[PDB]
């Protein structure tokens, strides 16, 4: 499923505009909290990649094939912050349980 | 809310030119045709199979309806 | 508090009675009228048709 | 039989997207209706004021209105009286109530032929096929008296005998009044009576097509002109 | 030698009031010219069928 | 007086698919007429023959009427 | 440095009268 | 000297809502449909206003008044055909609006989506009453059919429908009250659409990518102003070519006859979207069950925002749910065609297969598709 | 429905809130019968039945 | 937790317009006539809606339709007279409204 | 008039206008209250009421 996951990654289409998975996941409250927890350089890179995504979608264009992001180099930068925020939310929920 | 505090953007430079200096239709065909076939190829395999099976169900329903109104050859006598 | 809330309660009982009468008034007004009540209760029927027929 | 015969698509002169009606055919089909079709079918919405400027001139339509009599009142003593009709009068109904129509037409009600083209599927094709499709019934079905076979009418049994034939009336312009010619003329007249706004609508459609074929490229030009500053914008990211 | 759109901009399009004035004048002239053109196309595509074509056979 | 509808209709029965539908029509005609008592009525191929004939009429009639 | 910021080329988008940078405007801008 | 555009209160409201409104730059032509719906609502307000200026609501004179509008009133044929084909265009734009929301995840705006569902309710009721207004054969019979559907409710329906009828059948009281309700209801539609726009304005618009569009925003003027003008012109092109070349393509021929309580048409075929509603009614063979099926088939849009189990908002980057959504549009078309067709085999079996497919796709198959997509993308 | 509505705290919250919720449902029922003049309920109350509704 | 009355958008608009609106403490009964005008407007809306619900606008049937409303329809006479006297009271409230505006210098707005 | 005197067309068009125009009145009353809320409310003394407001 390395090849199948690569095929599904290419067929999803967000690699064509130069996004990332953590770039393109929808902003819930936990996601915005973890984005606030993102460091300066990662936040700036995220916002520039989103701005380029908006520009390309406005122009109905995509990045060149060499400039497409690849499955091998898709960093998951927002993931540990998201898991920590989810853990904090679950801990608050179980304290509200008790 | 309004412009000024929508987002925090840093180190981003945008270049734009005037509409009177540039063209309204810059290579409208030589770049428009590859773009439109690119978009059609990218999003053709998610719409065309449902629409063609709608066409098949439509024509099969019409054909079966016409055979249903057709005379039954069982009841010769 | 009982005196003041008894006054308030009597006001809202009167207001509720008036409002119920108003709403029932309007929804009975948009209901069936005397013309369609009179034209439906009595139906004129005769026997001036032949057998094995329908009207 | 629940199966019905779909009428064929005849190539009418008004079938085209920008083609209007033949007003000479409208006129001819009008006296077809007057000398044949007016004795049974009513016309509650077409008047001589609609007849003027389309198929007859004003004086001809006026005299054609006074050739028929119209009830009017009340009188000075308080009764009705018969007076010659005018351009403001509608077409005279043959029967006062639909019950009299069913009595004179053995239980069948002839519908008002003022919206029959817009009311029947197929339209003037259906009217032409109904008027020209009269034939003897096939072996297997027997129709009682007052009923005639017609494969285009749903249910295949119509309360009409064939109304038209060869030389059923005399045209004023000398056109040979064959059955097909009479049916085509009366179908065009019925199309006009159903939709009198046909020629004006198609002229306005030609005007709309030309104006919007002029405006849509120009409006797209302004849209792409105002949107050009965005569509040629280039972005750069320069982190430290 | 100034071009045609150059002369239109120098004479009419620079001032907004003159822009509106030439818009209204062009509206009048385009209204009548398009009316004549569309009507001419209509009776040429439907020649011999309209009441204005068959009118002379019964007017006199 | 001759009739363009009759001439065009005669050409239509001269056409091939209409005369095949026609031969099916008299075939079911003597099939029904041979049986004495039945509830067998066959209007379907008559509808087919009239459909093909009137389709060819609507193709080739209106050039005669004016 | 801010001096490294050079505006990219736009010759795929310019009109026919502003293609070259050696010819000054005001003889074509008003026509455009 | 101060800027009146932000100083004057009506002008500052117009500025903050329509002029300097921050909007995403990348929204496609699918976002013109809200403005198209508003423009078509205003067009119907003016056009039906003129129709009511020339129209009388009484059973022996409603059809005669409609014919008088068509024949004697100057351009009254144009006005009435504009009204009818604009109702068709209104429902086309409404369905494309709903489809835009479903595809791009705009239902996450819960209050805006619920107000949209209320707007859909009011528009369908208004259009039904407008369809029964000309007092045609199909108009009267469709009114009787829909009111009997309302009468399918247990222990309330009989009295409720004798109440709605103003008697015991569709008659003069029903026609007059339906004229009043049809005339008045688009103003409630306009007020609730103002509430709709306010709830949208509280959170901003949605981009097709489904991401945070605050990094790249453009003013509504003049970009979306001229884009909306172009969309208005294209919608006017389609509407006016419909009116002036095919005025009965989306209409009904049996509506051009006077209404007869005795005679009935062999088929009851309302307009396209009511054909969809009629097919989802005719799917299951019980009265109360079919009424609940229609009600849930309309409320399922209000039930949609609770079914979003995916970590991604839009369907731009979700290919499996794209296939499911286009299969959903496919059986929307199939159910509309079955509603058009009469009640025989195989229209029945195709009807309940399409109904079960539609309901199962919206309830079960779409969140399972989102879960499968997330677990392929290492999000579940 | 949701995972945030679980456990003992909300359980005893519902226990505390259930009598006033039942009373609100009760006054809703009384308002319904009083507004609609429901005879099936109004023929069992001891005095109001004299209204014949 | 949040204050829903001032955080919900429609509710904070309602709160800022009619609930927490800072009003002068000393305004007399002449200041009630704006609210009376609005309520008479709503009364006219509903009452005329029922009148047009039972009304036919044709010269052959206008007067007969009014008689039908007043007699045959259940308490449509009460509806018609509420409509007419509500129009009259609407003009009474309008005259006292403009009287307040002229007397108390409210035309400065 | 819709014609040459007060007739059926005049009565029907007056019916439509009379039905519809109170909603324009309601919208203009919304504008009325909006302007009033912008400018505040007046007191019988004609003074600045901001010292004592409830
Ligand atoms: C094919 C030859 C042309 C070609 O290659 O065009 C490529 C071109 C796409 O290439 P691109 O330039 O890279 O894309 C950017 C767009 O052109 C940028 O333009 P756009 O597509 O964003 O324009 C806004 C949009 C706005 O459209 C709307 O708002 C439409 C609203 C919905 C339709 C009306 C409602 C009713 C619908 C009933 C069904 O308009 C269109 O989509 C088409 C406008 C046509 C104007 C008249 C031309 C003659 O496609 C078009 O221009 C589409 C129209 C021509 C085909
Ligand atoms: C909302 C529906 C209200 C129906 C209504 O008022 O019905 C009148 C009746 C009046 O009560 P009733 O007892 O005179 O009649 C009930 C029997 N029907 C309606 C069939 C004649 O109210 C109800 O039925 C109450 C329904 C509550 C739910
Ligand atoms: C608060 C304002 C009204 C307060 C006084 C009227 C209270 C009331 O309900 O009066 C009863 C009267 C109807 O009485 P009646 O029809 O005899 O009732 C028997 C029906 N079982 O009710 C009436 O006559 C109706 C009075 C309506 C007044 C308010 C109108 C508001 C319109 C919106
Ligand atoms: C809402 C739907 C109401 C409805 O369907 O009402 C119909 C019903 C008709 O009843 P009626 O007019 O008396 O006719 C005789 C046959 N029942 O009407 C009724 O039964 C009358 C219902 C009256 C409801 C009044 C509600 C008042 C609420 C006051 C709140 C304070
Ligand atoms: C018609 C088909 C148009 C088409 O080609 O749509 C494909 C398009 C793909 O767009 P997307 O994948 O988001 O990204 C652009 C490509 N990079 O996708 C779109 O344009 C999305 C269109 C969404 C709205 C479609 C509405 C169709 C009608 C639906 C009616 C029923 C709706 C539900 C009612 C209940
Ligand atoms: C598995 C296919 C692999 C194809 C590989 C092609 C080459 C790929 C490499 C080169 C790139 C070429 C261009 C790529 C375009 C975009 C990518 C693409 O098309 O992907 C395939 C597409 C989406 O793939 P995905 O969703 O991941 O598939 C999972 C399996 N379901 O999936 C599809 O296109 C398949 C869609 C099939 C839909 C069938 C629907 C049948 C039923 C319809 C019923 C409609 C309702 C009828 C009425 C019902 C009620 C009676
Ligand atoms: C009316 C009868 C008399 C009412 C009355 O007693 O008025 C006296 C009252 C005094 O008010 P004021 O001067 O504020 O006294 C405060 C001192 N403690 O004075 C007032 O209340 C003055 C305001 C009265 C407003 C209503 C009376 C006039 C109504 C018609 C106005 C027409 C305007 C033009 C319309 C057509 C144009
Ligand atoms: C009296 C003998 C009539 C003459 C002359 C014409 N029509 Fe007729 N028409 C008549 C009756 C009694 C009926 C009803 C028969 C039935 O079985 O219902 C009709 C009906 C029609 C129809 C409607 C058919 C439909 O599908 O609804 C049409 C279109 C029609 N007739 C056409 C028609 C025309 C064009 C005529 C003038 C040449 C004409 N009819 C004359 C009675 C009589
Ligand atoms: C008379 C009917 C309607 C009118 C006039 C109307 C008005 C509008 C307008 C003007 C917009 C802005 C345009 C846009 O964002 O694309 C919009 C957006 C929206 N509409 Fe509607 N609407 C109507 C019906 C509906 C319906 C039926 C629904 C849903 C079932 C709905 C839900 C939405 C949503 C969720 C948005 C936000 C889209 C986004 O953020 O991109 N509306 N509406
Ligand atoms: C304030 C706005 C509106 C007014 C005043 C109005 C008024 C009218 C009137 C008087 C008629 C009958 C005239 C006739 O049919 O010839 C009519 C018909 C109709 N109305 Fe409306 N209407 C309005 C809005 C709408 C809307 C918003 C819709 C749909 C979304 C709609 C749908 C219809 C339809 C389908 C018809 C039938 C047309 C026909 O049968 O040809 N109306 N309207
Ligand atoms: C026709 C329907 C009208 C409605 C529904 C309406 C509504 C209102 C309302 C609700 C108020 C607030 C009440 C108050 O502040 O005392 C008000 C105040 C006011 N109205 Fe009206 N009004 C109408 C007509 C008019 C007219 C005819 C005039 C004057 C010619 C007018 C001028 C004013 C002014 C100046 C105020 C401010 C009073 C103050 O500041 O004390 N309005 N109106
Ligand atoms: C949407 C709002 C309204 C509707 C639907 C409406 C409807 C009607 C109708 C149908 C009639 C004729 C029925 C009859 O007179 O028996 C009528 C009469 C009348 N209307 Fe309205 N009306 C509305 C608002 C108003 C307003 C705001 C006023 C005055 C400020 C007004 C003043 C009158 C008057 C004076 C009559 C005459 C009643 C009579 O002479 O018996 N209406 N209205």
């Amino acid at each position: 499923l390395d090849g199948f996951r690569k095929w599904y990654y290419n067929a999803a289409g967000f690699n064509k505009l130069g996004l990332m998975r953590d770039d393109t996941l929808h902003e819930t409250e936990d996601v915005k909290e973890a984005i606030r927890r993102l460091p300066e350089d990662l936040y700036n890179d995220r916002m520039f990649r989103i701005k380029r995504a908006l520009d390309l979608t406005m122009r109905h264009q995509i990045l060149p094939k060499d400039q497409w992001t690849k499955y091998e180099e898709d960093k998951f930068y927002l993931e540990p912050y998201l898991k920590e925020v989810i853990r904090e939310r679950k801990e608050r929920e179980e304290w509200a349980k008790k | 809310r309004e412009f000024g505090n929508l987002a925090r953007i840093r180190h981003v430079i945008s270049y734009s030119l005037s509409p009177f200096e540039q063209r309204a239709f810059p290579s409208y065909f030589s770049k428009g045709i590859p773009n439109v076939l690119r978009r059609t190829r990218e999003r053709i395999l998610r719409v065309a199979p449902p629409f063609v099976v709608v066409y098949l169900i439509y024509t099969w329903g019409n054909q079966e309806f016409e055979q249903s109104k057709r005379k039954n050859p069982a009841m010769y006598e | 508090k009982g005196f003041s809330y008894l006054v308030t309660a009597t006001t809202t009982v009167g207001v509720a009675y008036a409002a119920k009468n108003v709403v029932s008034q309007f929804v009975s007004s948009m209901s069936a009228s005397a013309d369609v009540l009179a034209m439906s209760k009595i139906e004129i029927k005769l026997s001036d048709i032949p057998e094995g027929k329908n009207m | 039989s629940d199966l019905e015969l779909h009428p064929p698509s005849y190539p009418w002169s008004h079938r085209g997207l920008l083609s209007s009606l033949d007003h000479t055919s409208i006129r001819r089909g009008f006296q077809v209706y007057k000398q044949v079709c007016s004795s049974c079918h009513s016309m509650d919405y077409v008047a001589y004021r609609h007849l003027v400027g389309v198929c007859y001139t004003e004086e001809e339509a006026k005299a054609l209105a006074e050739e028929v009599e119209v009830q009017d009142g009340p009188n000075d003593d308080g009764e009705m009286f018969m007076r010659p009709g005018k351009l403001s009068d509608y077409f005279p109904k043959p029967y006062p109530n639909p019950e009299a129509a069913r009595a004179a037409n053995n239980g069948a009600l002839p519908p008002d032929l003022s919206y029959i083209v817009r009311a029947r599927h197929g339209g003037e094709d259906y009217v032409f096929s109904l008027l020209t499709g009269y034939c003897e019934p096939p072996t297997g079905v027997s129709l009682r008296e007052g009923l005639y076979f017609n494969p285009y009418f749903p249910g295949q049994a119509i309360g009409m005998a064939p109304p038209i034939y060869t030389e059923v009336l005399e045209y004023d312009d000398g056109t040979p009044a064959t059955m097909s010619q009479v049916a085509k003329d009366v179908a065009t007249f019925l199309r006009w009576a159903s939709e009198p706004e046909h020629d004006h609508r198609k002229r306005m459609g030609l005007k709309m097509l030309l104006m919007m074929g002029l405006l849509l490229p120009l409006t797209y030009a302004m849209k792409r002109h105002k949107w050009s500053v965005l569509k040629s914008r280039k972005l750069a990211y320069r982190p430290p | 030698s100034p071009t045609i759109p150059s002369r239109l901009y120098s004479l009419l399009f620079r001032r907004t009031s003159t822009f509106a004035l030439t818009i209204a004048v062009g509206a009048l002239f385009f209204e009548r010219a398009f009316d004549q053109g569309a009507d001419a196309i209509y009776e040429h595509i439907n020649e011999g069928k309209l009441w204005k074509h068959i009118k002379h056979k019964y007017e006199n | 007086l001759v009739d363009p509808l009759t001439t065009v209709r005669e050409h239509c029965e001269q056409l091939e698919k209409c005369v095949k539908a026609r031969e099916r029509l008299e075939l079911c005609d003597n099939r029904v007429s041979s049986r004495s008592q039945t509830e067998e009525d066959c209007t379907e191929e008559l509808f087919d023959f009239l459909h093909a004939r009137d389709h060819c009429v609507a193709h080739k009639l209106f050039k005669n009427l004016k | 440095s801010h001096t490294d910021v050079k505006v990219p080329d736009f010759s795929d988008y310019r009109r026919a009268e502003v293609l070259d940078s050696t010819k000054s405007s005001k003889e074509s801008s008003e026509a455009r | 000297m101060t800027n009146m555009r932000k100083t004057h209160p009506l002008f500052k409201i117009i500025n903050h809502s329509f002029i300097d409104l921050p909007a995403p730059s990348n929204i496609s032509s699918w976002w013109n449909f809200g403005s198209l719906l508003g423009v078509c609502l205003m067009v119907q307000i003016i056009t039906g206003l003129f129709l009511a200026m020339h129209y009388t609501s009484d059973t022996m004179t409603a059809f005669s008044s409609v014919t008088h509008i068509c024949r004697d009133v100057n351009y009254g044929w144009l006005i009435r055909y504009m009204h009818a084909n604009g109702a068709s265009m209104f429902f086309i734009c409404l369905f494309l609006h709903v489809g835009r929301g479903l595809y791009y995840g705009s239902y996450t705006f819960m209050e805006t989506w619920n107000i949209g569902v209320l707007l859909l309710f009011a528009v369908m009721a208004t259009a039904f009453m407008g369809y029964v207004l000309p007092w045609g054969q199909m108009s009267f019979w469709g009114a009787t059919v829909i009111t009997n559907l309302l009468s399918a409710i247990p222990y309330i329906g009989t009295t409720l429908v004798e109440w709605i009828w103003g008697g015991f059948s569709v008659d003069k009281a029903t026609l007059t009250r339906f004229f009043a309700f049809h005339f008045i209801l688009p103003f409630i539609i306009a007020a609730l659409a103002i509430v709709h726009l306010l709830f949208l304005h509280e959170t901003g618009s949605n981009n097709p990518t489904g991401l945070n569009s605050d990094a790249d925003k453009i003013p509504f003027h003049p970009y979306y102003t001229i884009k909306d003008i172009l969309g208005i012109l294209i919608m006017f092109l389609i509407l006016m070519t419909l009116v002036l070349f095919f005025p009965d393509m989306l209409g009904d021929p049996d509506n051009y006859m006077p209404a007869n309580p005795l005679n009935t048409p062999p088929h009851i075929k309302p307009e396209w979207y009511f054909l969809f509603a009629y097919a989802i009614l005719r799917s299951i063979p019980n009265k109360l069950g079919g009424v609940l099926a229609l009600i849930l088939s309309i409320l399922i849009l209000a039930l949609m925002p609770f079914l979003h189990t995916s970590k991604q908002r839009s369907l731009m980057f979700r290919p499996i749910t794209q296939i499911l959504y286009w299969i959903l549009v496919a059986n929307l078309l199939i159910l509309t065609w079955i509603g058009g067709q009469p009640v025989e085999h195989p229209f029945i079996i195709i009807g309940q297969l399409a109904s079960i497919s539609y309901f199962s796709i919206i309830l079960i198959l779409m969140p399972i598709s989102g879960i499968i997509e997330d677990k392929m993308l290492k999000l579940y | 429905m949701l995972s945030r509505f679980l456990g003992p705290r909300y359980r005893e919250l519902a226990r505390n809130w259930i009598p006033t919720a039942g009373m609100w449902g009760t006054v809703g029922a009384v308002g319904l019968v009083w507004a609609t003049d429901w005879r099936l309920i109004l023929d069992w109350v001891p005095y109001i039945n004299g209204k014949f509704k």
